């Protein structure tokens, strides 16, 4: 008788996911950019 | 073992230890990145 014996995953799996946001609508903005540009 | 029961809480338990710095600098990543992206 010697031994004896939440986390961030919910947090970072979503944060790329956000960074995906980022990483879509920039190039999207430059359609936006384009689409006001079009008409 | 009559005068008191002193069940523990969840303020007994060690609180922010480890996660809320993760928590923390991952909200302070995501607001730089919003930031950023606002700039553009």
């Amino acid at each position: 008788r010697y031994q004896e014996c939440l986390t961030f995953e919910n947090m970072a799996g979503v944060f790329m996911l956000v960074a995906g946001g980022i990483v879509a609508g920039i190039f999207l903005i430059f359609i936006e950019i384009a689409y006001k540009r079009h008409k | 073992r009559s005068n008191g029961t002193v069940s523990p809480s969840a303020f007994l338990e060690p609180f922010s230890a480890s996660v809320w710095v993760m928590m923390f600098v991952m909200l302070l990543i995501v607001s730089a990145i919003a930031v950023f992206v606002f700039e553009y």
